[PDB]
């Protein structure tokens, strides 16, 4: 009934079992005494488990006694984890004492079935206008965020966390994969100081672990979700929830550095044999139940500009759409920086969000284009020698502009100016009007940072 | 003992059986809980096989025994209007399918005795595709393009416009998200193309080993209508998936690797299958009823897909496949962010069947109109750093312009074999050399609608056959004269 | 002065053309070297 | 004695014999109670010999029978394999009967001596305006096909077939190597109603079979093309064979995917470490000896359409006029996309064919290899910035890459358009003509598949 | 404060090591855990709180922070940064000081590139003149 | 004087007979012990001292020297010279002739590329006139 390891090399560590009670893959193993835990990788002859240490190997001797869990890795799950930090193993590191749950879920599950599947495809509202006409989300989807530091990324987090709790009454969790430990201690100070704590639950994955503590952080998250999400009050009707992966790309990085440390022939460009499955592993259980729905937002990062490496390949086969964070709308003092024309969905088209909605985003989308081909031309030659149809075009996308941004909630406590969470209705009405011509004579300061549209014509009348 | 056997190693979805004394290759393999596996190598000692299922289950001990059957999928007219996966177990809730026949997955084209030429046209509603690109019963076509371009649009179009034809259809899905397959079962459902339609589903969440055989177990459920004097049609919706599945299993095998850690016998995974879309004699079906059909010839019609990366077609397996099918279908990502929505290259696309798959009307008016266009490609591309040129090249640029504009069209909007011949037609007279580049779409949009309102027993007998001559040439041209003046775009 | 400035411009935008070729090709290069040089390792350490 | 099967793999079958009986090498051997048959490919000691079977592995199993027919592979020759269908084991598949021949030979031997090796002959014409002027043929030699995929081997071969194979008195063999089967049946039925069947043999081996298959069907036809080429009628008349093998390359492809089972150390790219001596093992036998005269045409794969792969790389030195396909004049409406340059022949010399035909073609290749320098200036800057003389190379050899296509007889189903032929005096005369200075006012769009010049001086006043 | 004066020819003797102790090879023959290397060597170098010193002193020290600060130097080839160990370093530091050859030959001594090198931390590391 | 008419596919060979016998291989599957086939060879060509040719035909002619001069072809692929035997074989001899294959196609017929192809022997190798 218990073992005994037999070769420690690095991570990977061999145990020898019985004859028959040898544990199947990934089920968890405890070595008694010390702190460390096991994980099963692969199966040999003569009762003997190819493992991977979750801790460290510093320490550890020939000979010493495990015993098996029967089970995959066990983390607690429920609302008494809202506002906790913890780790792969789902322990507590904020030294505010354990998590009063009980009750627990297996991290490892097969995906729903193809009868589970929602019988339509929803639009998920953020009261955030670009996003919301621009690059709009859907209930069961997946958006890449394509951006660096210093343009707002935790701020639009925050902001996505505080909305979704307000309105439709859901949760989030984060999980971070491979993250420094400044840019963590940071993340957590921001968030208490923001009031918005109290409304998700994160698991950390440091950067100086294992792999095996980094390929399996993301799962934790997975099932913490998928928790949230079948948690039914009267009448099921679930809930609508969250999930933020710090990066993707460390996911498969630690994928294939587990694949090269266990001993198998590399695949192209290094990377392992098994790399879409693993993905497809992590991504098929995203989707739209019956009872409720998870949403992810992942941030992605291209290795050498190659579009065409396997990581960025086999990940933009399961994406949505796409949110770039530009650095020139940042610093031409618009927030959120979130570029307009380099930022695609796979929603905007006609048959599923209605006709109007997807003209009016068609014409925007080719006015700022048709601004961005005139701008040089201005800067080269003069804002003269041109006729009036231009000079409109230049002033409506001035507006769009100056339209596009709006206060937070998060930054209440910094400015003192109210946060907003504008309807879709009230954008689409005001971006309708706006291209008619209506709002010709408002002066553009009317729309900076004003949230509707009723506001805007206020403001433009107290001016 | 000579039929049980135990487990002694598990890694990654294979397994290693020891014992088993007599197993043939390829044989289905039960395991303890309702889990088949077959046979992939009979060593010295000991046997291995793969799991088709789920092998997080299996533990090393277990016992196994061998069936004695080779692989095998259930073939009949009881499957149409069904969902299934790799196997032919319905997922889709809707009971029992009561089978009555069973095949083999794996199998042999016939012989080079036992085939005929094609000439039976097979419509698919793109005028892109139906006048450079004919398509025939038993021939091969390749779908090839980039990612998020329209390549399952096609094949869905081709699949509706069957409905009067009376030709079965068989769907494959592999490698996929689950909601992309329920989503076109939807709108399958939604046109009454489920009506005659057979799906097969291999998720991207299923076993590598599901995702390799889902192709070859269609291609069996395709034969049996071939095998019976009836034509049918079969689409795989990715043939790159199953050669990524077939890489990862063989190097979890060991096998040496090649260009792009591709191993051998790539080329013979994707040729030993459409090999077996063919069109076999009447004396072959004879043969194989016994004498029930007579007079009788069968068909089976195959539509894969591949894409590429950066619209590269020069890479390995992107060009082994090319050099297997009877023709491809190009779509450039450039041309379809540029507003052309059915983007078909011209000059890298071709037939090898010809015009011998085409009606009358339509062989004879499509003449050469693609290597124009491959040719008009190359001079616009180079005739940017001239001053001065001779009519010739304006001509030849305008009319390149013209017939690149002439053919678009929208999705879901099959046209017939007569609103073609009478675009083509106008195209080829020269009619539309005075109209401006713009409102092309428009142009003939309106001459299709005037030509239908009107002219209705002249349309209908061009459609019901497929054949011209003086008379109806001339009538066409009676009738675009007329509408030349009088009337509106 | 106008004929130099269109030649400049035209000028401008060909070589980025040809640039983003260029980095196509350069970026299919260095994918096949790398798996050809691991392919090479690979067999030598298993030839010991 | 007899053998017992001990391990089957892929399409690799060792067999264990007794202690003094085990079979040579390359004897074929029968297995009772089926219709697979094996040849000896290694010996391994302990009376084992590792085999190919030459047929399908199903339905067998670890523990049969073989018997040892000890004897290579036989396969029926003679005048009565005239106008028959045959496989690898030389069975005909035509259903029309069997063979009525007692005269058999073993199809493996060796390649003739240097002493029994003759010289070159005449000139043979084609009829082709680019074969005809840069890579000249002759009688008893070799040519080379060399192409990527999509690119036009096969109707360049079936119009080589057409030209020069009607004017012509003596038999000929045509070998299926791994192509099309559907091709396979054009071929057949062309022949046959064109009363052209009754001195033609085949043999078939195509993609839809086993590797064992695909290996050795080549052997087969060379066997039937050297006894026809070595028999010798009464009073001592010769035949003048023809070969037309298809593409070789599948025959190397057939060695690789078996190599590395039949225990192999892998090579460069993959390969097997024995590529050259196969290559020359098979390559040597096609060859014209003081008794006879073969002229073969074959078509060479090109894989991931480049040139320094070892497959291909190894074949330019065993043949003497070598032909080259490229994509990039391919699609380009160019047809046949024959490359002027890296095309050449081993008659191309001034004893051989004359003063003006080579002081002709070096003119055309130099004014080519000039042109091609020029491509990056205009690329970068425009067309202006060249002197006049780089202006005339220019117009000259876009003249000359036009005139270099005409259309075919057997090309006419897919465009429409009758074939034409041309002869050589003609394509002198065009050629001197063109680049002695006149044709500077005709349009280029005058040049495109024309044929003779008279017709381009005709077209030229119509486009 | 450490400076570590090359972290490649450690990585250089580390993989000499591996390869003789038989651990399974990958890209540029570096073992599988090299990214963990100097991941685990360079999250040593942090700041602590008042509450750590408070309890490793056992009450010796009240009121005081502690810290340790990195300078590891890393060495390219012909400018190559997207070589395995450059881009495995450079995606765990905070910022980076690039140094050009160009720029050295140019008479810019220092020869340090504005425009690609960055530091995370920015301003909040800077007195207030 | 002796021509061998290409060492290229003497060491394509060589590398199928060790392969053949398990060596372990190395770049491009070349076996080790290549340098070495390709230099135990050329090192035989050289001239003889009068002293050495009298020791060796024991006094039957005097006052005469002896030479052998070595021609090896070596073939390359699209012009790479970074190839493994074509490095393996520059550094060994005394010199090389570099034909190119844009100047057979331009015109050039003995197609020898001056200032990349030198000769070490130099002036000392030629008549007086
Ligand atoms: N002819 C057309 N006209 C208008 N829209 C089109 C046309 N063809 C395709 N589309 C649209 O373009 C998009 C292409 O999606 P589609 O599923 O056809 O692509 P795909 O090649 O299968 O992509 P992927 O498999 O990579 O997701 C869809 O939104 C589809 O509705
Ligand atoms: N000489 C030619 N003239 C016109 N079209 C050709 C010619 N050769 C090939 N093609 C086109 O290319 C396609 C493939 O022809 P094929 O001879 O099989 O090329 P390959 O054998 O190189 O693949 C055909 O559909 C045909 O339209
Ligand atoms: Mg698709
Ligand atoms: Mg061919």
């Amino acid at each position: 009934s218990s073992g005994r390891i037999i070769q420690i090399i690095g991570a990977v560590i061999d145990v020898e079992f019985e004859r028959t009670s040898v544990p199947k893959i990934y089920d968890a193993l405890q070595v008694d005494g010390t702190e460390t835990t096991l994980e099963v990788q692969q199966q040999l002859g003569d009762g003997v488990v190819r493992t991977i240490a979750m801790g460290s190997t510093e320490g550890l001797k020939r000979g010493l006694t495990v015993t098996s869990t029967n089970a995959p890795i066990s983390v607690p799950v429920g609302t008494a984890t809202l506002g906790r930090i913890m780790d792969v193993l789902g322990r507590p590191i904020d030294e505010a004492g354990p998590v009063a749950t009980e009750e627990r879920l297996p991290i490892h599950r097969q995906a729903p079935s193809y009868a589970e599947q929602a019988a339509s495809t929803d639009l998920l509202e953020t009261g955030i206008k670009v996003i919301d006409l621009l690059c709009p989300f859907a209930k069961g989807g997946k958006v890449g965020l394509f951006g660096g530091a210093g343009v707002g990324k935790t701020v639009n987090m925050m902001e996505l966390i505080n909305n979704i709790a307000k309105a439709h009454s859901g949760l989030s969790v984060f999980a971070g994969v491979g993250e420094r430990t400044r840019e963590g201690n940071d993340f957590y100070h921001e968030m208490k100081d923001s009031n918005v704590l109290d409304k998700v639950a994160m698991v950390y994955g440091q950067m100086n672990e294992p792999p095996g503590n980094r390929l399996r952080v993301a799962l934790t998250g997975l099932t913490m979700a998928e928790y949230f999400r079948d948690e039914k009050d009267e009448n099921g009707k679930g809930r609508d929830v969250l999930l933020f992966v710090d990066n993707i790309y460390r996911y498969t990085l630690a994928g294939t550095e587990v694949s090269a440390l266990l001993g198998r022939m590399p695949s192209a460009v290094g990377y392992q044999p098994t790399l879409a499955e693993e993905m497809g592993v992590l991504q098929e259980r995203i989707t739209s139940t019956k009872s409720g729905s998870i949403t992810s937002i992942q941030a992605v990062y291209v290795p050498a500009d190659d579009l065409t490496d396997p990581s960025p390949a086999t990940t933009f086969a399961h994406l949505d759409a796409t949110v770039v964070l530009s650095r020139d709308i940042a610093s031409s003092g618009i927030y959120p920086a979130i570029d307009p024309l380099d930022s695609t969905s796979r929603q905007l088209d006609p048959l599923v969000v209605g006709q109007e909605h997807y003209e009016i985003a068609r014409a925007v989308q080719n006015v700022l284009q048709r601004y961005k081909e005139l701008k040089d031309i201005i800067a080269i030659l003069g804002m003269d020698e041109l006729a009036e149809e231009d000079k409109l075009v230049v002033y409506r996308a001035r507006k769009i502009q100056r339209f596009f941004s709006q206060p937070f909630h998060v930054a209440e406590v910094f400015t003192g100016a109210p946060g907003k969470l504008v309807p879709l209705k009230e954008t689409i009405r005001g971006f309708k009007g706006l291209l008619a011509g209506e709002y010709d004579h408002i002066p553009e300061q009317a729309f900076y940072m004003v949230g509707g549209i009723d506001e805007v014509i206020a403001k433009a009348e107290k001016l | 003992a000579k039929n049980e056997g135990t487990i002694v190693m598990v890694s990654d979805g294979i397994v290693r059986i020891h014992g088993l004394a007599d197993a043939m290759y390829g044989e289905m393999i039960e395991f303890d809980g309702g889990l088949f596996g077959m046979a992939l190598n009979l060593e010295q000692d000991s046997v291995g096989a793969v799991v088709l299922g789920n092998y997080l289950s299996l533990q090393e001990g277990q016992k196994a025994r061998c069936t004695g059957r080779v692989l095998e999928v259930p073939v009949g007219p009881e499957l149409l209007g069904r969902v299934v996966d790799a196997l032919g177990n319905p997922i889709d809730g809707k009971g029992p399918i009561d089978a009555k026949l069973t095949d083999a997955v794996e199998k042999v084209a016939p012989g080079v005795i036992w085939r005929q030429s094609v000439d039976q046209p097979v419509q698919t509603g793109y005028k892109s595709v139906d006048t450079m690109i004919p398509v025939g019963r038993g021939q091969r076509e390749l779908i090839i393009g980039d990612r998020q371009t329209g390549k399952t649009a096609m094949a869905i179009d081709a699949i509706i416009a069957q409905k009067n034809s009376g030709i079965k259809c068989v769907y494959v899905a592999i490698g996929q998200k689950q909601s992309t397959i329920a989503n076109v079962v939807r709108k399958l459902e939604e046109t009454g193309a489920m009506a005659y339609t057979t799906v097969v589903a291999a998720a991207a969440a299923d076993p590598a080993a599901m995702q390799y055989l889902a192709p070859y177990s269609g291609c069996t459920m395709g034969e049996y209508f071939r095998d019976r004097g009836e034509d049918a049609l079969i689409i795989y919706d990715d043939l790159s998936k199953q050669a990524v599945a077939y890489r990862q299993i063989s190097l979890l095998l060991r096998r040496p690797p090649g260009r792009e850690a591709y191993p051998g016998d790539v080329f013979y995974l994707h040729s030993r299958l459409l090999e077996r879309a063919s069109r076999v004699s009447a004396e072959y079906v004879e043969k194989f009823t016994n004498g029930a059909v007579t007079g009788k010839t069968g068909s089976l019609t195959a539509l894969p897909i591949i894409e590429t990366q950066a619209g590269d077609v020069s890479a390995f397996v992107p060009t082994n496949v090319i050099s297997i099918t009877d023709g491809q279908i190009f779509l450039e990502t450039s041309l379809f962010n540029a507003g052309i929505r059915p983007a078909v290259n011209a000059g890298i696309s071709v037939s090898r069947v010809g015009g011998s798959a085409q009606t009358k009307i339509i062989k004879k008016l499509s003449g050469g109109i693609r290597t124009a266009l491959a040719q008009y490609r190359e001079l616009a591309a180079f005739a940017q750093f001239a001053s001065d040129l001779d009519e010739a090249t304006r001509k030849q640029l305008e009319h390149g312009q013209r017939v690149t504009e002439l053919m678009k069209q929208k999705q879901y909007a099959p046209y017939s074999i007569a609103d073609q011949a009478v675009s083509v037609y106008a195209s080829n007279e020269g009619y539309m050399a005075d109209v401006e580049v713009k409102k092309i779409v428009d142009f003939d949009a309106a001459l299709i609608a005037y030509f239908r309102s009107e002219y209705a027993p002249l349309m209908k007998q061009i459609d019901e056959t497929g054949d011209y001559n003086k008379d109806i040439e001339a009538a066409i041209k009676a009738g675009i004269e007329s509408f030349k003046a009088t009337q509106t775009y | 002065q106008s004929a130099r400035m269109v030649a400049m411009k035209a000028a401008t935008d060909n070589a980025g053309q040809l640039i983003k070729d260029l980095q196509l090709i350069y970026n299919k290069l260095r994918q096949a070297a790398i798996t050809q040089e691991i392919s090479e390792i690979v067999g030598g350490a298993a030839a010991v």
